This record gives structure tokens, C-alpha cells and sequence, in this order.
RNA sequence: CAACGCGAAGAACCUUACCAGGUCUUGACAUCCUCUGACAAUCCUAGAGAUAGGACGUCCCCUUCGGGGGCAGAGUGACAGGUGGUGCAUGGUUGUCGUCAGCUCGUGUCGUGAGAUGUUGGGUUAAGUCCCGCAACGAGCGCAACCCUUGAUCUUAGUUGCCAGCAUUCAGUUGGGCACUCUAAGGUGACUGCCGGUGACAAACCGGAGGAAGGUGGGGAUGACGUCAAAUCAUCAUGCCCCUUAUGACCUGGGCUACACACGUGCUACAAUGGACAGAACAAAGGGCAGCGAAACCGCGAGGUUAAGCCAAUCCCACAAAUCUGUUCUCAGUUCGGAUCGCAGUCUGCAACUCGACUGCGUGAAGCUGGAAUCGCUAGUAAUCGCGGAUCAGCAUGCCGCG
């Protein structure tokens, strides 16, 4: 019944957790054939066990947006800032490691006299 | 190359558009229209002064206004200069127009004027000196915070081009915040054309 | 200009074993997460099954076979150009012990790239490698221009 | 190349037909060289314009569906 | 039905209001001018009613005195001046000047001999005061 | 060269190709916007001279 | 009832909308609030210089914003009070 | 460098200027003059222009109806037209050093004068940034900020968006409701602000606490005096030159796409971190009325047919791809690679031959990571993955932008 807010990479999540027993679900299905790979299901997990609120608590999320890594940041976020909502008593612990700073790693904008954002056309004498 | 012109810099965020109106689907035609409008008052009205014009299209009916100073005289007995006029310009937009003329307090402050003036005295033959000296010292007097001005081509040396500006004060086109007011005027002479361009800073936009 | 130095791709902070903090992160110099990682993770398995025993155990110690302390950097004192070998520090070294690697995983040439990394893991454990020859060819390099300094 | 018949321009099909109903023998004049090869003017011959001279040729009975420009190289080499 | 054509005044039944015809966009669709609203109206909803068929804040004194300034300062002012009398419509001006260095007092008669609005420049009479007036006339 | 062309895009031609595009405040054949029917270096002057009545130089 | 108007500045948008809003809640209707709806973006694109180096170049665009409104309750007692008014040719006005 | 996927953000005719041929001369066209006075349109004959004759064929509006105005035709003479050169006559433009921190001035001193001092010295900064000195004192263009966007939140407003607690669906679909997301306005926030330390205490510098953000947060816009006699007489214009029996017009066709070679910039490959086949997904940003065109049906496919909706946060473009799961291929010039060709078609357009793109076929090239060299790139970057837009009848590996 409590309430976070996720945005990582042009991808908001809404995510609203519920004590329980840490059944992990978005948009009324499975993470593991949403995303397949073990290197972002460690990304739900991972906040709920530097801290030790792991197995009392499972998480409903509405997810737009981006690309596979680019809600499982927004997972991230949102559940960190649920937990804040939730006990910020250790809201210094989870700051420590992090995860509050929203992350700047948006895509950049492609310019012109340039191919993608940086890259220079070949050049030669 | 050069910079990048200050109002056209400046539209939108401090300026208006002179073309407030807005169209959809008849874009096209109706802004071909107000450029041959404009020609017309900018080749009709080149005797009496006039800067900007601004057209509105309330109903589609177009809406003008004329500014400066020096038309006190077509609002004055030329009431029948302004109904021919009028009648011109619904000769030539269609649906008809109504016209309203706007005094200007402090004419000698504003660009298209000074451009307009000394391309008049380039022509009437002038050193380009004494016609940028006495511009700046009057603008300067007038009130305006800085004015920097420009000329360029055969100024007399026919065999090889050049340009010359004076200014004084502060001109600070860098900034954003500044109001500034550009023109260019071409004076015509019988050496070939020489180039005018001059712009006003009139202090900064709280 | 200016020293600067940066984390990447750490895993989870509590309890990081190698072996979890590999299985979650870390290493994944292939290119793309997605056929980098499983692949790894194959390799990874197929040398539990040739030696019954650990292989995050046996994969460091294919790390620490593979591990320089000489490095040498060139000069242009001299018409001769001579070179002159330096102490290695360990962000380096580690990193260049995995880039020599991988590269002759995939240099190796086998079928495919599974078994072509589990023999490297393999022949890396034991001192048969091509990144254990090039180890010892800079190794022996660096200490025969060692006069320098 | 659609299957609503090949595109020819009329007025040099009116004479040659005419042409080829009364008197089969001499020359035709075009400057068009668009027109979609008719299997029926087996036989004749057609001075072209290549962009700069009328070139004549003959046309075959394997000469179906090409066009005339075909066989007017405008560009000359080696 | 009618034969509706743009510009005819028109009046639709879901606004109950008069309005203008502008263009037919479909089969039975309309673009409707309803005073300011611009309804694209459906031919069903319209009836018909009929077919197709300066400033002031300001007042101008008759008389100025120049006495004790600049040349090409004060023509500027006096153009003006001469445009704000047109707008007033006054048929008779005066413009009092100096007397010591004189160049503005000859300078100035020449300006309005060339002046497109100005016919005449004349000096004053004996029974306005001689001398202490300088008049002029407009066109 | 310039002006009979121009003469040649206002008056019809004989097939609906041959209507290719042209800006008439300055005459040139390439590069005009359909949305204006207006090519580039007299759009760029009167742009920055004020009408257009919605174009703002961008940046982001 | 619905109305609809767009212009390219909000500066005109806001007061003109809130107008409307505070003329509508005077006269006697049921109105809801006006909806800010997305504004979108023509870019173009343009070249610097008349005839070489298309390396520079300049972006230009058409910001123009649409707020929304409608009338809960039909009310043509007072349609004509809402009719009467008038709003500058900067804006269009759509039902 | 700072020319070379450059003008040209699209060459079948047009564009087009160039060439061959066929044509015309107050003319493609503009202002006037003098008459007919409203006028040309439209279809047949040869016929590319254009001519020849007919058919409504030269027919409007104000007119105290006298005559005027518009709007053409005919004729004429002043004229018109020049992408006919000259960026070394030029205006207006643009690149470049260089987003480099420099560039200068007023007044005063010193020299005689050229000039200097300010602007040097100590310290500091991304910075002529700042501080302290100092015969300089100040000032300006500069730099920074002010603008836009992107990052965190408050209030307002909840529909064509959202679905939280609700009830019901194939789907928020509905019934409901702005909660949340979002939309977009107004705002709040970051300023070395604070603490500690170094530094003369000065300017700063270092580390912390906070904080979404910390040391100009990121990115954009923004280009000083000037240099290249840089380029642009293809927007503009004295100057000479072109003629009206042509360097000016019209028309058709060709050329701008050629081909023994070389250079550049890109695309695609040389493969098993792969290829083929099946399945499962997950974006942003734009466009759409002589337009987008749904679903459905036909066709293997390009596409075709009747066609729903949408002037659009409703509808359409529009099924994103890479990715993941599984099966197979088993290391080869190959189920790699698809080049070039033959055949049959699709779309557009008067027209696809020179000279368009696409589809189904068959054929299948070289190429098994590239010398001397040489380039781009400090993190959502590189590298890869698709998706839009302009230009537009049809045509994009190019450009711009999006994730």
C-alpha cells in the first residue's frame, strides 16, 4: 500500500509495494520471462538486501517506457524511494550506497557536422 | 563569418513577431501576402518614415498598424491618402483591411530610421564620417544607452572596399537580456552600392 | 590533464565471494550484455566437469598464472630508442591480464567460443598458455633491458 | 513495363499505319524516341533522333517490346 | 436544400446562433465562421438566413520660439512640428528665432521654400510687432 | 537566364509533372519549403527579420 | 460544450484560456478546467552560407501550445455572454 | 587543413544553364503610347513548338446613360530581357583559426620619436576568472551570468492521458475518479550556501555534511579585434560588354548518369560471440486533407479491391529492431557473402531506353580481416540496433533528428 516513484532512462515507473513475501511481478507478470537475464533480477533484490527488509515485502509496478536495463533502473529507484516513504531510518545506510542520486545517463542529442553524437566524419589532408 | 542578427536572436523570447496572426492550411499564401503588403507600404510610404508593421488577421480580415513619427502629416489633411491607400490594399488582399498609424516618441532612436537616414545622406553625398558622427552623438543624446554603427564598401577609394564604425557606451550583444535594434539599409550611389547597417542597445529587460 | 579513476559494473555490496560477485557482474569484456555473459557462464561450467573442484578457485588462480609485475614503456633519449621498464600498478595489471585473455580466447581458434574459453581457463590454471608465453616473453623481455632505469 | 498495354504517342502511330495499309516502302520521320515497339511494323524502317542526327534502322521480327531509343546510342567512345 | 456558397450568413441549429459561410470540406460538411468560432458545421445543422451580397492624444500649439540653439538640431524639430500642424490642420504657423549669430534664422527659410507641405515663409507685419514674428504657411 | 523560367512556373504546363516547385520572393529552384513555399536564403531574412508568425531559433 | 485554442505562445494562451475560465464561472455555466495539451514541434533545418560548406547549419522550430476546455452543462442562456467576447488573430478558436 | 554524400533538403521531360535540330523578333516579360474595346478560353485538321479554318467565340462594372473605370486584344516607339564576365569594384552573406582569452579605448605619466605603462609582478581560475601589489586611474568588445533543454520537488488543470482503492470487460472496455503516471504552465530549488582544514587573514584550493543534482550539474544557443585580396556577380548592383535578322525567347530529343585509371567520403561483407527457422517481448520522436489511409478480402510477394476513422494526447502512418528462449547447420569460399547478369512482375508518372525504385525467381562474384600509412572517440560516450522527418508523382547507403 505504499508508494514510490521510478525514473531511470526515458522510462517512469510507478511502483506501489504491499507487505508480503517478496512475489515480484510488473503489469500483472512475471519479471523472469519480462526480463530474462539474472543480471537485472539482481536489480530488484539487490537494495532489498543491503538492507534487510528482503522477504516480508512484494511489489506491484505500471512500467512505460525504454528499454530492458532502462526500467530495471527505474525498478531500482522506485522501490529505493518507496522505501524511504516506507522506514527512512536507514535512510542514511541506503544513501550511502547510493541509489537516490538520479542518474544523468540519458541519451544525447545528435548534432549536426557529426554522425551520432560525437563521432567526427573521416578526415584526410 | 559574422554574427547572428541580435533581434532574430532575440524573436520570440523578447520580441515579437510584427505577425501575431496565426494560420493553418493557409500558411502559405497568407505570409506571401503580408511580404507583397509590406512592399507596398515600404515603396509607397518610403517618403514619410516608417519602421515596422505589424498585421493581425482578426476574421481574415487583415488588421495593420504603421508606426514613427513623421506620417503625422498622412494622419493629418492626408486622410485621403490613407483612404486611397486603403482602398489600394483591399485592391490587392481581396477581403478588405483596416489601418491604424502608430506615433513614435524619440524617432531618431530607432534602427530602421537611422539606417533609412544615412543611406539618405550617402546618396546626398556626405563624408561618411560626418554622417556617422552626427547619428551617434544624436541617438546618444537622445537616450540610448549604446549605439555602435557600420558602413562598408567603396567609401570614395573605389579601387578597393573597406569598412569603418564608431561607437561609444556599451553594446553588449553577448547578452541575452539586452534589448537591442538592428537594421541594414543599401545606399545606392553612382560608385556602385555602399552598405549601412546599424543597431541600438537601449538598456537591458528586467 | 589530471589523474582520474572510476568504478564500473561492481556487484551487490554484503557477502561478495568472487564467485557471486562474477556470477552477477564483473569481467563481461565481450562487447554487449546478452552473448557475453552466457557465454561466460558456459565457459565457467564446462571446466567444473573436466576438474571436479571450484572454478572461481581454479579461474584465479589461471588469473594469478597470468599475472605480470614488469611492463615496459619506450624513449626517445637516445638515437637508439631505447626502453625502460617499469613497476606495474595493480588496476593494470589486472585489467591486462584479462585483455591478454580474452583475446587469445578468442584467438585460440576451436569450434566454438565455450570450449574455446574453458580450454583457455584450463590452459591458464596450468602455465600452457598462449597469455602464459607472452607473460614469460615480457617477463624475460623487461628484465633483460632492466639495466636502464 | 504494366499490364495496361505499352505507351506509345498517337500521331506517329495515325501515319504509320495509314503507311503501312496503303504503301509499305519509304522512310517515317520521328524525333520521339519513347514509343513502345508494336509487333505489326515488321519490316519498315525509322529515322530516329538520336539528339543530334535522324538515324535510320530496320526493324525484325524479334523485335518486340523494346523501344525505339534502343538502338540510337547517343553517347559515342574509343 | 440550397445552394450554399461562401460568404452567405448562416445559422446552425446546435449553437442556435448567426454566422458566416467559409468553405465545404466534405460531401455535407461545412466551415462555418460563428462570430468568432470557426465550426466545421455538417449541411444538416445549418439554416439559412441570406446569401452573399489614428491618433488623438494629442494637441498642436499655433506658435515656437527657437531662440538659442543648434542648427542641425532644431530641423529635425521643426519637421516634426510642421507634421504636427498638419495634424491639427492649422493653415498658418510661426516659428520665433534669434538674432545674433542668424544662420538658423536665414537656415531654416530655405528648408520650407524646399519643403514638400510649405508654399511660403514671410516676416511679420507692422501692426503684429515687425521683426519679433516670422510666419508660415502650409499647403 | 533567370526570369523567363520563373515566367515558366507561374503560367501551366502541359502535364501535371512539369509543376516542379519554385519560391518567389527569391527565385531559386532547390531547396524551398512546402510550408511556405520559400527557399532558403530569403526565408533566413525575413526569419530573422520578424515574420514567419512562429519561428523561434532553437536550441537544445 | 467544447472548445478548443492553439497558438504559438503561451503568454497569449494563459490569459486568453483564463479569461474564457473567469468569464464562463461569472456567467451562469458548469465549467471544468482548462487541460494544457502537448505542444509539439515542427524543426527545420536550414544552411548557413549561400553556396558551400553544409558542415553549418541552423535549427528552427514552431512551438505552438493547445489548452483544452469544455462546459459541463449545454448552457445556451449563456452562449451568447461566452459568444459576444472576442480574442486576438494570434489565437484560433475551435469548438 | 579551412574543396571533394559540396550548392544539389532528390536531373526520365521540367529542373537545365549545355548540345543537335526545328523556330520568333517591342519580344518569355514589365512600364507607358494609339486604337478595338472586357476578354482569352475550350474541341476537331496536319501538328513538338506553332500555323489554318470553324464553334460560345472576343460577350465586364459604374453610368443626371453624355461618358468613364476595369481587363484584355491589336498595332507602335521609347524599352524589356540577360545563370553574357569581373568576390581583385561591390553590398548582403558564410567558413577558418577559435569558443582561443585575448583584443582595445578615454584621461594621465615617461620617452622626443617609434612607443611604453593600463593589459606587467606575487598568488589563483575553464577564463584579461579573481585577489594582493604596482604610475597608473578607469572604461569597452570580450569571459561568466541572463535564454532553451535535461536532471529533484510544490501548486494549478484532469481529457482524446492515467487506473489507486472499487464493480464489471477481449481490452479503463465501461460505470466511476484525478489517486499515480503524464501533459504544461506557474513555481521551488545550488549559490562555495554551511562545516573542517590548507592558504596572510586576501583570492581561492582540499575534504565532508547535507543534498536529485557540488563546485560554470550535463548539453545546446552564443563566435571579439582581426587573418586567408578564402569563396559566393547563381539573392544584389554603377562598371564595361550581348542583341533584338541573338550571349534574348519557344519547342522536341539528347547531356548533366560516359570510362582505359586515380583520390576521397560512406555502405555491405569476409562468419559458429554466427547463419536459417519458430516463439516471446521492450522505445522515443515526428508526420498526415488534392493527406494519412484501418480492419477485412485477393495476390507468394512487391502490391491490388471495396473501403472504417482521423484537420488528430481519440484515427492513421506504425507489426520497432538489436535483445531473450528453443531447434538446426558443424568451420568450409560454406545454409558466409551477396556482386553482376537472364526470366516474369509491382508502383509512380504522357513516358522507367540513355535514365527510377521495388517484388518473385534462377544464377551465383570477389572477398577467409587487409602494406607503407592513417582517422574518430573521456561513459549513455564509443560501438552496434532500428525508427521518423525534409526534399516528394516515383527515387536516400546521403542529411537532419529520435530512442
Amino acid at each position: 500500500q505504499y508508494y514510490g516513484t521510478g525514473r531511470r532512462k526515458s522510462s517512469v515507473a510507478r511502483v506501489r509495494l504491499v507487505p508480503g513475501e517478496g512475489r515480484i511481478v510488473v503489469n500483472n507478470r512475471e519479471i523472469s520471462e519480462h526480463i530474462p537475464s539474472a543480471a537485472l533480477i539482481e536489480d530488484i533484490k539487490q537494495p532489498l538486501t543491503l538492507t534487510e527488509t528482503a522477504g516480508t515485502y512484494d511489489v506491484l509496478v505500471n512500467v512505460h517506457g525504454g528499454g530492458l536495463s532502462g526500467q530495471a533502473g527505474a525498478i531500482r529507484h522506485g522501490i529505493a524511494r518507496a522505501l524511504l516513504e516506507a522506514d527512512p531510518e536507514y535512510r542514511t545506510t541506503l544513501k550511502r550506497a547510493g541509489l537516490l542520486t538520479r542518474d544523468a545517463r540519458m541519451k544525447e542529442r545528435k548534432k549536426y557536422g557529426l554522425k551520432g553524437a560525437r563521432r567526427a566524419p573521416q578526415f584526410s589532408k | 563569418g559574422q554574427k547572428v542578427n541580435p533581434v532574430g536572436l532575440r524573436i520570440g523570447v523578447i520580441r515579437d513577431w510584427e505577425s501575431k496572426w496565426y494560420a493553418g492550411k493557409d500558411y502559405a499564401d497568407f505570409l506571401h501576402e503580408d511580404l507583397k503588403i509590406r512592399e507596398y507600404i515600404s515603396k509607397r510610404l518610403s517618403d514619410a518614415s516608417v519602421s515596422k508593421v505589424e498585421i493581425e488577421r482578426a476574421a481574415n480580415r487583415v488588421n495593420i498598424t504603421i508606426h514613427t513619427a513623421k506620417p503625422g502629416m498622412v494622419i493629418g489633411k492626408g486622410g485621403s491618402e490613407v483612404e486611397a491607400l486603403r482602398k489600394a490594399l483591399n485592391s490587392l488582399t481581396g477581403k478588405r483591411v483596416h489601418i491604424n498609424i502608430l506615433e513614435i516618441k524619440r524617432a531618431d532612436l530607432d534602427a530602421q530610421l537611422v539606417a533609412d537616414n544615412i543611406a539618405r545622406q550617402l546618396e546626398n553625398r556626405v563624408s561618411f564620417r560626418r554622417a556617422q558622427k552626427q547619428q551617434i552623438q544624436r541617438t546618444m543624446r537622445a537616450g540610448a544607452q549604446g549605439v555602435k554603427t557600420m558602413v562598408s564598401g567603396r567609401l570614395g577609394g573605389a579601387d578597393i572596399a573597406r569598412s569603418e564604425y564608431y561607437s561609444e557606451g556599451t553594446v553588449p550583444l553577448h547578452t541575452l537580456r539586452a534589448d537591442i535594434d538592428y537594421a541594414t539599409s543599401e545606399a545606392d550611389t553612382t560608385y556602385g552600392k555602399l552598405g549601412v547597417k546599424v543597431w541600438i542597445y537601449r538598456g537591458e529587460v528586467l | 590533464k589530471g589523474p582520474v579513476a572510476k568504478r564500473d559494473v561492481l556487484p551487490d555490496p554484503i557477502y561478495n565471494s568472487k564467485l557471486v560477485s562474477r556470477l552477477i557482474n564483473k569481467m563481461m569484456i565481450d562487447g554487449k550484455k546478452g552473448k557475453s555473459q552466457t557465454i561466460l557462464y558456459k565457459s565457467f561450467d564446462i571446466i567444473k566437469e573436466r576438474t571436479g573442484n571450484d572454478a572461481m578457485e581454479v579461474f584465479e588462480q589461471a588469473l594469478k598464472n597470468i599475472m605480470p609485475v614488469l611492463e615496459v614503456k619506450a624513449r626517445r633519449v637516445g638515437g637508439a630508442n631505447y626502453q625502460v621498464p617499469v613497476e606495474v600498478r595493480p588496476e593494470r595489471r589486472t585489467t591486462l591480464g584479462l585483455r591478454w585473455l580474452v583475446n587469445y580466447a578468442r584467438l585460440r581458434g576451436e569450434k566454438t567460443m565455450e570450449e574455446r574459453l574453458a580450454n583457455e581457463i584450463l590452459d591458464a590454471a596450468n602455465n600452457t598458455g598462449a597469455a602464459v608465453k607472452k607473460r614469460e616473453d615480457t617477463h624475460k623481455m623487461a628484465e633483460a633491458n632492466k639495466a636502464f632505469a | 513495363s504494366l499490364k495496361k498495354g505499352p505507351f506509345v504517342d498517337g500521331h506517329l502511330m495515325t501515319k504509320i499505319e495509314k503507311l503501312n495499309e496503303t504503301d509499305k516502302k519509304q522512310v517515317v520521320k520521328t524525333w520521339s524516341r519513347r514509343s513502345t515497339i508494336f509487333p505489326q511494323f515488321i519490316g519498315h524502317t525509322i529515322a530516329v533522333y538520336d539528339g543530334r542526327k535522324h538515324v535510320p534502322v530496320f526493324i525484325s521480327e524479334d523485335m518486340v517490346g523494346h523501344k525505339l531509343g534502343e538502338f540510337a546510342p547517343t553517347r559515342t567512345y574509343k | 436544400k440550397r445552394d450554399f456558397k461562401p460568404g452567405d450568413e448562416v445559422k446552425v441549429l446546435t449553437f442556435g446562433q448567426k454566422g458566416t459561410l467559409l468553405e465545404k470540406t466534405g460531401g455535407n460538411e461545412w466551415n462555418v465562421q460563428i462570430g468568432i468560432l470557426k465550426m466545421k458545421v455538417k449541411e444538416k445543422d445549418l439554416e439559412f438566413i441570406k446569401s452573399a451580397p489614428k491618433g488623438k492624444d494629442y494637441h498642436v500649439s499655433l506658435e515656437l520660439d527657437l531662440r538659442g540653439e543648434r542648427y542641425e538640431n532644431a530641423l529635425s524639430r521643426v519637421e516634426k512640428y510642421l507634421d504636427d500642424a498638419v495634424l491639427a490642420g492649422y493653415p498658418r504657423v510661426s516659428i520665433i528665432h534669434g538674432k545674433g549669430t542668424g544662420a538658423l534664422r536665414k537656415g531654416v527659410q530655405d528648408l520650407l521654400k524646399n519643403h514638400r507641405s510649405v508654399k511660403s515663409s514671410r516676416f511679420g507685419e507692422a501692426g503684429e510687432g515687425g521683426s519679433g514674428v516670422t510666419v508660415v504657411e502650409l499647403k | 537566364a533567370k526570369k523567363s523560367m520563373i515566367a515558366k512556373q507561374q503560367r501551366t504546363p502541359k502535364f501535371k509533372v512539369q509543376e516542379y516547385t519554385r519560391c518567389e520572393r527569391c527565385g531559386r529552384p532547390h531547396s524551398v519549403i512546402r510550408k511556405f513555399k520559400l527557399c532558403r536564403i530569403c526565408f533566413r531574412e525575413l526569419a530573422y527579420k520578424g515574420q514567419i508568425p512562429g519561428v523561434k531559433k532553437a536550441s537544445w | 460544450i467544447r472548445i478548443r485554442l492553439k497558438a504559438y505562445d503561451h503568454r497569449i494562451l494563459d490569459q486568453s484560456a483564463e479569461k474564457i475560465v473567469e468569464t464562463a464561472k461569472r456567467s451562469g455555466a458548469s465549467v471544468s478546467g482548462p487541460i494544457p495539451l502537448p505542444t509539439e514541434k515542427s524543426v527545420y533545418t536550414i544552411l548557413r552560407a549561400v553556396h558551400k560548406y553544409k558542415d553549418s547549419r541552423e535549427q528552427f522550430e514552431m512551438r505552438t501550445h493547445k489548452r483544452l476546455i469544455d462546459i459541463v452543462n449545454p448552457t445556451p442562456q449563456t452562449v451568447d455572454a461566452l459568444m459576444r467576447l472576442d480574442l486576438p488573430s494570434g489565437v484560433d478558436i475551435e469548438i
